[PDB]
Protein backbone atom coordinates (compact mmCIF):
# COMPACT_ATOMS: atom_id res chain seq x y z
CA UNK A 1 0.00 0.00 0.00
CA UNK A 2 1.48 3.45 -0.47
CA UNK A 3 0.69 4.17 3.05
CA UNK A 4 3.06 1.08 4.05
CA UNK A 5 5.63 2.64 1.43
CA UNK A 6 5.48 5.98 2.96
CA UNK A 7 5.95 4.78 6.45
CA UNK A 8 8.92 2.99 6.10
CA UNK A 9 10.12 5.56 4.21
CA UNK A 10 12.75 8.17 5.43
CA UNK A 11 10.84 11.27 5.23
CA UNK A 12 8.21 10.33 7.84
CA UNK A 13 9.97 12.77 10.25
CA UNK A 14 10.21 16.47 10.24
CA UNK A 15 11.81 17.51 6.37
CA UNK A 16 14.42 19.98 6.46
CA UNK A 17 14.20 23.46 4.09
CA UNK A 18 16.62 23.58 1.14
CA UNK A 19 18.21 26.82 0.59
CA UNK A 20 20.68 25.94 -2.34
CA UNK B 1 -16.36 43.66 1.36
CA UNK B 2 -13.13 41.79 0.90
CA UNK B 3 -11.47 44.19 -1.12
CA UNK B 4 -12.29 47.22 1.30
CA UNK B 5 -11.06 44.94 3.85
CA UNK B 6 -7.89 44.50 2.14
CA UNK B 7 -7.41 48.19 1.04
CA UNK B 8 -7.74 49.09 4.64
CA UNK B 9 -5.35 45.87 5.36
CA UNK B 10 -2.36 47.12 2.96
CA UNK B 11 -2.49 50.83 4.60
CA UNK B 12 -2.20 49.51 8.08
CA UNK B 13 0.84 46.99 6.37
CA UNK B 14 2.67 49.52 4.35
CA UNK B 15 3.17 52.05 7.42
CA UNK B 16 4.77 49.58 9.31
CA UNK B 17 6.80 47.40 6.28
CA UNK B 18 8.15 51.67 5.82
CA UNK B 19 8.90 52.26 9.31
CA UNK B 20 9.31 48.96 11.44
CA UNK B 21 9.25 48.27 14.57
CA UNK B 22 13.29 47.90 16.37
CA UNK B 23 14.44 46.83 19.64
CA UNK B 24 11.43 46.41 21.54
CA UNK B 25 12.38 44.30 24.37
CA UNK B 26 16.13 42.74 26.58
CA UNK B 27 16.66 38.97 26.57
CA UNK B 28 16.53 39.31 30.66
CA UNK B 29 12.84 40.38 30.24
CA UNK B 30 11.88 36.74 29.54
CA UNK B 31 12.31 33.24 31.83
CA UNK B 32 13.14 30.79 29.36
CA UNK B 33 11.00 27.64 29.45
CA UNK B 34 11.43 24.99 27.25
CA UNK B 35 12.48 24.54 23.48
CA UNK B 36 9.79 23.73 21.57
CA UNK B 37 11.93 23.49 17.76
CA UNK B 38 14.95 23.66 15.81
CA UNK B 39 16.04 25.21 12.34
CA UNK B 40 19.52 24.85 10.82
CA UNK B 41 20.38 28.71 12.39
CA UNK B 42 17.98 28.78 15.01
CA UNK B 43 15.27 27.86 17.62
CA UNK B 44 11.88 28.46 19.12
CA UNK B 45 11.43 28.29 23.38
CA UNK B 46 8.44 28.80 25.10
CA UNK B 47 9.20 31.80 27.64
CA UNK B 48 7.28 33.98 30.31
CA UNK B 49 7.46 37.96 29.95
CA UNK B 50 8.40 38.71 33.53
CA UNK B 51 7.02 41.82 33.65
CA UNK B 52 3.36 40.43 32.55
CA UNK B 53 3.73 36.69 32.80
CA UNK B 54 2.53 36.46 29.76
CA UNK B 55 3.52 32.98 27.32
CA UNK B 56 5.49 33.61 24.43
CA UNK B 57 7.61 31.82 21.72
CA UNK B 58 10.88 33.13 21.03
CA UNK B 59 12.53 32.25 18.13
CA UNK B 60 16.29 32.87 18.37
CA UNK B 61 18.78 32.53 15.29
CA UNK B 62 22.38 32.69 15.87
CA UNK B 63 23.60 35.70 13.38
CA UNK B 64 27.05 33.65 12.70
CA UNK B 65 24.78 30.17 11.42
CA UNK B 66 22.42 32.98 9.61
CA UNK B 67 25.51 34.03 7.49
CA UNK B 68 27.45 30.84 6.88
CA UNK B 69 23.81 29.62 5.00
CA UNK B 70 23.37 32.69 3.37
CA UNK B 71 20.08 33.78 5.34
CA UNK B 72 20.62 37.58 6.48
CA UNK B 73 18.31 39.26 3.44
CA UNK B 74 15.88 36.18 4.18
CA UNK B 75 16.12 36.42 7.67
CA UNK B 76 15.42 40.61 7.39
CA UNK B 77 12.60 40.03 5.33
CA UNK B 78 11.23 37.69 8.23
CA UNK B 79 11.27 40.18 10.69
CA UNK B 80 10.11 43.24 8.54
CA UNK B 81 7.30 41.61 7.49
CA UNK B 82 6.25 39.58 10.70
CA UNK B 83 5.91 43.06 12.53
CA UNK B 84 4.31 44.43 10.14
CA UNK B 85 1.09 41.94 9.62
CA UNK B 86 -2.23 41.78 11.33
CA UNK B 87 -4.61 38.60 10.66
CA UNK B 88 -6.09 36.14 12.86
CA UNK B 89 -4.11 33.31 11.44
CA UNK B 90 -0.50 34.55 11.66
CA UNK B 91 1.35 35.03 14.58
CA UNK B 92 1.84 38.99 16.20
CA UNK B 93 5.70 39.72 16.43
CA UNK B 94 4.99 41.21 19.91
CA UNK B 95 8.95 42.27 20.18
CA UNK B 96 12.15 41.74 18.36
CA UNK B 97 15.50 42.60 19.42
CA UNK B 98 19.25 41.31 19.13
CA UNK B 99 23.01 41.14 21.16
CA UNK B 100 26.04 40.45 20.46
CA UNK B 101 25.45 36.75 19.43
CA UNK B 102 21.84 36.18 18.01
CA UNK B 103 18.60 37.71 16.75
CA UNK B 104 15.00 37.62 19.00
CA UNK B 105 11.72 37.09 17.44
CA UNK B 106 9.10 37.08 20.36
CA UNK B 107 5.43 36.17 19.17
CA UNK B 108 2.41 34.54 20.35
CA UNK B 109 2.44 31.32 22.04
CA UNK B 110 0.46 28.09 20.21
CA UNK B 111 0.39 25.53 23.10
CA UNK B 112 -1.38 23.07 20.43
CA UNK B 113 1.60 22.32 18.83
CA UNK B 114 2.49 21.64 15.51
CA UNK B 115 -0.20 20.23 13.05
CA UNK B 116 2.24 17.93 12.09
CA UNK B 117 2.13 16.26 15.24
CA UNK B 118 -1.36 15.36 15.38
CA UNK B 119 -1.05 14.44 11.54
CA UNK B 120 1.54 12.17 11.89
CA UNK B 121 0.11 10.37 14.67
CA UNK B 122 -3.39 10.01 13.85
CA UNK B 123 -2.63 9.17 10.57
CA UNK B 124 -4.65 11.46 7.95
CA UNK B 125 -7.46 13.88 8.62
CA UNK B 126 -11.00 13.45 7.29
CA UNK B 127 -12.08 15.80 4.81
CA UNK B 128 -13.88 17.77 6.49
CA UNK B 129 -11.08 18.40 9.19
CA UNK B 130 -8.63 18.78 6.57
CA UNK B 131 -11.15 21.75 4.66
CA UNK B 132 -11.44 23.81 7.61
CA UNK B 133 -7.27 24.10 8.58
CA UNK B 134 -7.52 24.83 4.49
CA UNK B 135 -9.66 27.18 4.54
CA UNK B 136 -7.57 29.07 7.24
CA UNK B 137 -4.72 28.91 4.47
CA UNK B 138 -6.57 30.42 1.72
CA UNK B 139 -7.70 33.36 3.48
CA UNK B 140 -4.39 33.44 4.75
CA UNK B 141 -2.79 33.40 1.42
CA UNK B 142 -5.14 35.84 0.60
CA UNK B 143 -4.14 38.56 2.95
CA UNK B 144 -0.43 38.16 2.13
CA UNK B 145 -0.47 37.98 -1.86
CA UNK B 146 -2.65 41.03 -1.54
CA UNK B 147 0.77 43.02 0.18
CA UNK B 148 2.46 41.53 -2.91
CA UNK B 149 4.10 38.98 -0.03
CA UNK B 150 4.70 35.53 -1.27
CA UNK B 151 4.79 32.87 1.61
CA UNK B 152 6.82 30.29 0.59
CA UNK B 153 7.57 27.70 3.36
CA UNK B 154 3.56 25.99 3.66
CA UNK B 155 4.30 22.66 5.45
CA UNK B 156 2.18 20.59 8.58
CA UNK B 157 5.81 21.41 10.42
CA UNK B 158 5.03 24.71 10.42
CA UNK B 159 1.32 25.47 10.83
CA UNK B 160 1.31 25.54 14.75
CA UNK B 161 -2.54 24.75 16.36
CA UNK B 162 -3.63 27.42 19.10
CA UNK B 163 -6.21 26.45 22.24
CA UNK B 164 -9.39 26.75 20.46
CA UNK B 165 -7.69 24.66 17.33
CA UNK B 166 -7.20 27.33 14.85
CA UNK B 167 -3.91 27.65 12.77
CA UNK B 168 -1.07 30.07 13.27
CA UNK B 169 1.46 30.57 10.54
CA UNK B 170 4.48 31.63 11.99
CA UNK B 171 7.95 30.87 10.43
CA UNK B 172 8.32 33.47 7.26
CA UNK B 173 12.38 32.90 6.89
CA UNK B 174 11.45 32.54 3.19
CA UNK B 175 8.72 35.33 2.75
CA UNK B 176 9.24 37.69 -0.05
CA UNK B 177 7.74 41.00 -0.78
CA UNK B 178 8.03 41.49 -4.42
CA UNK B 179 5.95 42.86 -7.36
CA UNK B 180 8.09 40.59 -9.88
CA UNK B 181 8.92 37.23 -10.60
CA UNK B 182 11.05 35.63 -8.33
CA UNK B 183 14.05 32.98 -8.75
CA UNK B 184 15.31 31.94 -5.27
CA UNK B 185 15.55 28.50 -4.62
CA UNK B 186 13.77 27.52 -1.25
CA UNK B 187 11.37 25.35 0.50
CA UNK B 188 10.81 21.70 1.02
CA UNK B 189 11.31 19.03 -1.37
CA UNK B 190 7.71 17.77 -0.86
CA UNK B 191 6.40 20.67 -1.40
CA UNK B 192 8.04 22.73 -4.61
CA UNK B 193 6.26 23.67 -7.68
CA UNK B 194 7.52 22.67 -10.85
CA UNK B 195 8.70 26.19 -11.70
CA UNK B 196 10.98 25.99 -8.81
CA UNK B 197 12.29 23.28 -9.27
CA UNK B 198 13.24 24.16 -13.32
CA UNK B 199 14.88 27.17 -12.00
CA UNK B 200 12.02 29.61 -13.75
CA UNK B 201 10.95 33.01 -12.13
CA UNK B 202 7.78 32.04 -10.03
CA UNK B 203 5.59 34.26 -8.40
CA UNK B 204 3.05 33.33 -5.94
CA UNK B 205 1.57 30.55 -7.91
CA UNK B 206 3.76 28.67 -5.60
CA UNK B 207 2.13 29.21 -2.68
CA UNK B 208 -1.36 27.83 -4.40
CA UNK B 209 0.65 24.93 -5.50
CA UNK B 210 1.84 24.31 -2.04
CA UNK B 211 -1.83 24.24 -0.59
CA UNK B 212 -2.57 21.41 -2.91
CA UNK B 213 0.37 19.57 -1.42
CA UNK B 214 -0.86 20.08 1.86
CA UNK B 215 -4.36 19.31 1.04
CA UNK B 216 -3.37 16.38 -0.12
CA UNK B 217 -1.01 15.36 2.90
CA UNK B 218 -3.73 16.75 5.23
CA UNK B 219 -6.58 13.89 3.37
CA UNK B 220 -4.47 10.99 2.75
CA UNK B 221 -1.92 11.29 5.18
CA UNK B 222 1.55 11.10 3.06
CA UNK B 223 1.96 13.79 0.48
CA UNK B 224 1.48 13.61 -3.50
CA UNK B 225 5.21 13.41 -4.42
CA UNK B 226 7.29 11.33 -1.95
CA UNK B 227 10.82 9.33 -1.99
CA UNK B 228 13.39 8.43 -0.40
CA UNK B 229 15.74 11.52 -1.86
CA UNK B 230 15.12 14.63 -2.60
CA UNK B 231 16.06 13.86 -6.66
CA UNK B 232 13.28 11.52 -6.73
CA UNK B 233 10.81 13.65 -5.56
CA UNK B 234 11.68 16.56 -7.87
CA UNK B 235 11.51 14.07 -10.65
CA UNK B 236 7.85 13.08 -9.68
CA UNK B 237 7.01 16.63 -9.04
CA UNK B 238 7.74 17.60 -12.79
CA UNK B 239 6.70 14.41 -14.67
CA UNK B 240 2.89 15.95 -13.77
CA UNK B 241 1.89 12.80 -12.28
CA UNK B 242 -0.54 12.19 -9.00
CA UNK B 243 -2.46 9.42 -8.10
CA UNK B 244 -5.48 10.15 -5.02
CA UNK B 245 -6.57 7.33 -2.24
CA UNK B 246 -10.01 5.55 -3.20
CA UNK B 247 -11.33 7.26 -0.38
CA UNK B 248 -10.75 11.00 -1.86
CA UNK B 249 -14.08 12.79 -2.65
CA UNK B 250 -14.73 12.96 -6.28
CA UNK B 251 -14.62 17.11 -5.10
CA UNK B 252 -11.52 16.73 -3.38
CA UNK B 253 -10.25 15.28 -6.61
CA UNK B 254 -11.05 18.02 -8.68
CA UNK B 255 -9.58 20.69 -6.48
CA UNK B 256 -6.43 19.12 -6.31
CA UNK B 257 -5.93 18.24 -9.66
CA UNK B 258 -6.68 22.25 -10.40
CA UNK B 259 -4.06 23.21 -7.63
CA UNK B 260 -1.36 20.63 -8.29
CA UNK B 261 -1.60 21.67 -12.09
CA UNK B 262 1.94 22.22 -13.59
CA UNK B 263 0.07 24.77 -16.35
CA UNK B 264 0.53 28.16 -15.13
CA UNK B 265 -2.56 29.13 -17.13
CA UNK B 266 -4.96 26.71 -15.50
CA UNK B 267 -3.72 26.51 -12.17
CA UNK B 268 -6.37 27.87 -9.38
CA UNK B 269 -5.10 30.77 -7.77
CA UNK B 270 -3.34 32.00 -10.49
CA UNK B 271 -6.23 33.20 -12.81
CA UNK B 272 -8.14 35.91 -13.85
CA UNK B 273 -10.85 35.32 -10.91
CA UNK B 274 -7.67 34.97 -7.98
CA UNK B 275 -8.87 33.30 -5.10
CA UNK B 276 -12.83 33.01 -5.75
CA UNK B 277 -11.51 29.96 -8.05
CA UNK B 278 -10.89 28.25 -5.01
CA UNK B 279 -13.32 30.07 -2.21
CA UNK B 280 -16.27 29.11 -4.92
CA UNK B 281 -14.85 25.17 -5.34
CA UNK B 282 -17.89 22.43 -4.40
CA UNK B 283 -15.47 21.39 -2.13
CA UNK B 284 -15.39 24.20 -0.09
CA UNK B 285 -19.44 24.91 -0.81
CA UNK B 286 -19.87 24.07 3.29
CA UNK B 287 -17.27 26.47 3.86
CA UNK B 288 -18.78 30.10 5.92
CA UNK B 289 -15.53 31.88 4.73
CA UNK B 290 -16.66 34.64 7.39
CA UNK B 291 -17.34 32.66 9.84
CA UNK B 292 -13.52 30.81 9.67
CA UNK B 293 -12.33 34.86 9.78
CA UNK B 294 -14.36 35.42 12.79
CA UNK B 295 -13.34 32.20 14.41
CA UNK B 296 -17.53 31.12 14.97
CA UNK B 297 -16.54 27.85 13.30
CA UNK B 298 -16.43 25.15 15.88
CA UNK B 299 -12.36 23.39 15.72
CA UNK B 300 -13.02 19.61 14.63
CA UNK B 301 -10.01 19.02 16.58
CA UNK B 302 -9.80 21.01 20.27
CA UNK B 303 -6.40 20.38 22.10
CA UNK B 304 -5.43 19.22 25.30
CA UNK B 305 -4.65 22.00 27.05
CA UNK B 306 -3.48 21.24 31.35
CA UNK B 307 -1.93 24.80 31.99
CA UNK B 308 -0.85 28.29 30.61
CA UNK B 309 2.89 27.07 29.63
CA UNK B 310 1.63 23.68 29.27
CA UNK B 311 4.39 22.01 26.44
CA UNK B 312 2.44 18.42 26.32
CA UNK B 313 1.73 18.85 22.69
CA UNK B 314 5.30 19.37 21.78
CA UNK B 315 8.15 17.27 21.33
CA UNK B 316 11.09 17.23 24.10
CA UNK B 317 14.70 18.70 22.63
CA UNK B 318 17.78 18.52 24.01
CA UNK B 319 18.43 22.42 26.21
CA UNK B 320 21.07 24.20 25.12
CA UNK B 321 22.31 27.33 26.19
CA UNK B 322 21.88 30.86 25.10
CA UNK B 323 25.17 31.84 24.34
CA UNK B 324 25.99 36.10 24.16
CA UNK B 325 29.57 36.55 23.32
CA UNK B 326 31.49 39.71 24.60
CA UNK B 327 31.88 40.47 20.98
CA UNK B 328 29.28 41.55 18.63
CA UNK B 329 28.92 39.34 15.66
CA UNK B 330 27.70 40.64 11.95
CA UNK B 331 27.23 43.81 13.52
CA UNK B 332 26.66 45.55 9.38
CA UNK B 333 24.76 42.86 8.02
CA UNK B 334 21.76 43.08 10.74
CA UNK B 335 21.90 46.50 11.73
CA UNK B 336 18.18 47.37 10.44
CA UNK B 337 17.18 44.20 12.67
N1 LIG C 1 7.30 24.60 13.62
C1 LIG C 1 8.63 25.23 13.38
C2 LIG C 1 9.42 25.58 14.68
O1 LIG C 1 9.72 24.34 15.32
C3 LIG C 1 10.70 26.34 14.36
C4 LIG C 1 11.83 26.18 15.15
C5 LIG C 1 12.99 26.86 14.88
C6 LIG C 1 13.03 27.72 13.81
CL1 LIG C 1 14.51 28.58 13.47
C7 LIG C 1 11.94 27.90 13.01
C8 LIG C 1 10.77 27.22 13.28
C9 LIG C 1 8.42 26.38 15.53
C10 LIG C 1 8.00 25.91 16.77
C11 LIG C 1 7.10 26.63 17.54
C12 LIG C 1 6.59 27.84 17.09
C13 LIG C 1 5.63 28.62 17.90
C14 LIG C 1 4.90 28.17 18.99
N2 LIG C 1 4.12 29.12 19.49
N3 LIG C 1 4.35 30.19 18.71
C15 LIG C 1 5.25 29.93 17.75
C16 LIG C 1 7.01 28.31 15.84
C17 LIG C 1 7.91 27.59 15.08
Amino acid sequence: TTYADFIASGRTGRRNAIHD
Amino acid sequence: SVKEFLAKAKEDFLKKWENPAQNTAHLDQFERIKTLGTGSFGRVMLVKHMETGNHYAMKILDKQKVVKLKQIEHTLNEKRILQAVNFPFLTKLEFSFKDNSNLYMVMEYAPGGEMFSHLRRIGRFSEPHARFYAAQIVLTFEYLHSLDLIYRDLKPENLMIDQQGYIKVTDFGFAKRVKGRTWTLCGTPEYLAPEIILSKGYNKAVDWWALGVLIYEMAAGYPPFFADQPIQIYEKIVSGKVRFPSHFSSDLKDLLRNLLQVDLTKRFGNLKNGVNDIKNHKWFATTDWIAIYQRKVEAPFIPKFKGPGDTSNFDDYEEEEIRVSINEKCGKEFSEF
